């Protein structure tokens, strides 16, 4: 044979997936957004009040 | 219905207290120009 | 000081062989992870035998290639001070200058390597000035041995003079004691002709460089060394990986005063006819393109021999020169005087590559880039402004991103006159 | 060739290209619809 060709190289962009992870907690917990940025590097948090008895 | 979807939404960070909906879905319509097939029939009553 | 807006215009460029020089964009997502080279086949060339009964003596195949490449950007970085009212007036013609600069910087390229890696060589050991038509003699030298080697033409051929060359050309023109067409034409402008023994453009070159003269004195070549045309070799780890064609490596005595774009030539050795194998009348001229270590040299035409006995003969299908290295054969130097080059070649023997600066991605806020269309020469850069107050000012910054390629370093030339001494 | 990739890529440039008059079109009916006053950044005590 001795087919002295020319040698190339192929990367295929079909990627080969391999992390599936699921996440049934954070979907559970509900979501709350406040408009208050002094959150922020500081200790200013946000009370509320309790059931009364 | 049990494996929740998920998308960009486009209502981020509603603001005061309960964010409420969720779940976020998109229905992508593309439109494709071809040529194709079309048949030349003979009208029974008239014409074709 | 009362100043005015009419700008008193004082240079002027003309850009010919980046004119001439064809321009190839390949493609920029494949080029990313080709680490910016892509390879071409050469045209292959095949053995051939005689008799009947040729039993075991079949032959493989074998086509070589060459890679092409590119540098780094060429870029106008410069600041501008918002306050400054003389940084205020300048800032547009700032811009236009930037263009013409960047385009003059692409021809300086072209034309320093396509005279530093010419591998033709026609010297001469008089001036130009010196005898009756010895500027057609030049250019006729410069066809024959194209023609002779058998190069590929069929795009074109291109002969560039400097000034004072073309000069002396219009001189030996003008000095024939007649007018008819030619020498009329010769007086009335400058012009000697478009066209001279057989190019089909003849053209003056105001940037072609000046070759120095080599120190080189008395250098022999170390021990036999066959060279032999192959697509791809192993490497350490058993991938193959492949070989341009354009370039080997030779051991010689001391490689001392030797610089990028020497012209050399060794006793002996003759070069061929290409397709037909049969030897010519003048001996093979090869460039050294890098000067590797202080006893090895890179010459530019690899020098495949005929007579080689280490070669398969798909191998020796490719010799283009009739005899190889002897342990002791003298290497000549060509360029034994400073002189300015005369540089011809065949139009496909160098090329421009390009690729773009996408620095429009989203990924780069703040900026503003633009595209900017490089005048004179066939290229695209960007132009990319960012303003500051660190500084109270802003940046502009034009980038250029290509690089020059001799595909066929064996069908560019260079011709120097006067090489005595 | 994969059809996922080529859909999001398609929504991708979509909405990076459309962003800012998006953004203006959201605030502005924000500000006709439910208030004139930003409290987010307020730092104050």
């Amino acid at each position: 044979a001795l087919n002295e060709g020319q040698i190339v190289t192929l990367a295929v962009d079909e990627i080969i997936e391999t992390i599936s992870a699921i996440t049934p907690m954070a979907q559970k917990a509900k979501k709350y957004t406040p408009p208050a940025a002094s959150m922020q590097r500081s200790s200013n948090t946000i009370w509320m009040p309790v059931e009364q008895e | 219905a049990d494996d929740i979807p998920s998308f960009q939404n486009p209502n981020d960070w509603v603001f005061p207290w309960l964010t409420q909906d969720t779940i976020q879905i998109a229905e992508f319509y593309e439109v494709v120009e071809k040529k194709e097939t079309a048949f030349i029939y003979q009208d029974p009553v008239t014409g074709e | 000081t009362l100043a005015v807006d009419e700008i008193i215009e004082t240079i002027s460029a003309i850009t010919p062989m980046a004119q001439k020089a064809k321009k190839y964009t390949p493609p920029a997502a494949s080029m990313q992870r080709s680490s910016n080279t892509i390879w071409m086949p050469v045209e292959q060339e095949s053995p051939t035998q005689e008799g009947w009964d040729l039993t075991d003596k079949a032959t493989g195949l074998l086509e070589l290639n060459v890679a092409v490449n590119m540098g780094e950007p060429d870029n106008d970085f410069f600041q501008l001070r918002a306050d400054d009212l003389r940084d205020e007036t300048a800032y547009r013609r700032r811009i236009q200058s930037a263009a013409r600069k960047l385009a003059n910087n692409v021809e300086l390229k072209v034309a320093n390597m396509a005279a530093e890696m010419g591998s033709l060589v026609i010297t001469s050991p008089d001036a130009i000035g010196t005898n009756t038509a010895d500027a057609w003699n030049f250019v006729a030298d410069a066809e024959e041995i194209m023609f002779s080697r058998e190069l590929n033409r069929d795009m074109g051929t291109s002969y560039f003079f400097n000034p004072q060359d073309y000069k002396k050309a219009g001189y030996d023109l003008t000095k024939r004691d007649i007018f008819g067409r030619i020498p009329e034409e010769a007086y009335r402008d400058g012009t000697i002709q478009r066209q001279v023994a057989g190019f089909d453009d003849v053209l003056r070159s105001p940037k072609l460089p000046v070759l120095t003269k080599s120190t080189a004195t008395g250098i022999t070549v170390s021990g036999a060394q066959s060279f032999k045309p192959v697509a791809w070799q192993l490497d350490n780890d058993g991938n193959k990986v492949n070989v341009d064609n354009r370039f080997a490596t030779v051991t010689l005595s001391a490689t001392t005063g030797m610089k990028r774009g020497d012209k050399i030539s060794f006793a002996g050795v003759k070069f061929l006819g290409q397709m037909a194998k049969n030897v010519l009348a003048q001996d093979a001229t090869f460039s050294v393109v890098r000067v590797v270590d202080g006893t090895h040299v890179e010459i530019t035409p690899k020098p495949v021999a005929l007579d080689d006995v280490s070669l398969s003969p798909e191998q020796r299908a490719y010799a283009n020169v009739n005899t190889s290295l002897a342990d002791a054969m003298a290497v000549n130097i060509l360029n034994v005087k400073d002189a300015r080059t005369n540089v011809f070649w065949a139009d496909d023997a160098i090329r421009i590559v390009s690729q773009p600066i996408p620095a429009n991605h989203e990924l780069f806020a703040g900026m503003k880039t633009t595209s900017f269309s490089i005048p004179d020469v066939g290229l695209n850069g960007i132009f990319a402004t960012q303003g500051d107050i660190s500084t109270l000012s802003g940046l502009c910054r034009i980038a250029l991103w290509y690089g020059v390629n001799a595909t066929r370093p064996e069908a560019i030339g260079v011709g120097l006159p006067g090489q005595t001494a | 060739e994969n059809r996922l990739e080529s859909i999001l890529s398609r929504f991708d440039a979509d909405w990076t290209a459309s962003d800012e008059a998006r953004r203006e079109a959201k605030n502005d009916l924000f500000f006709s619809r439910v208030s004139q006053w930003d409290d987010w950044l307020s730092q104050y005590t």
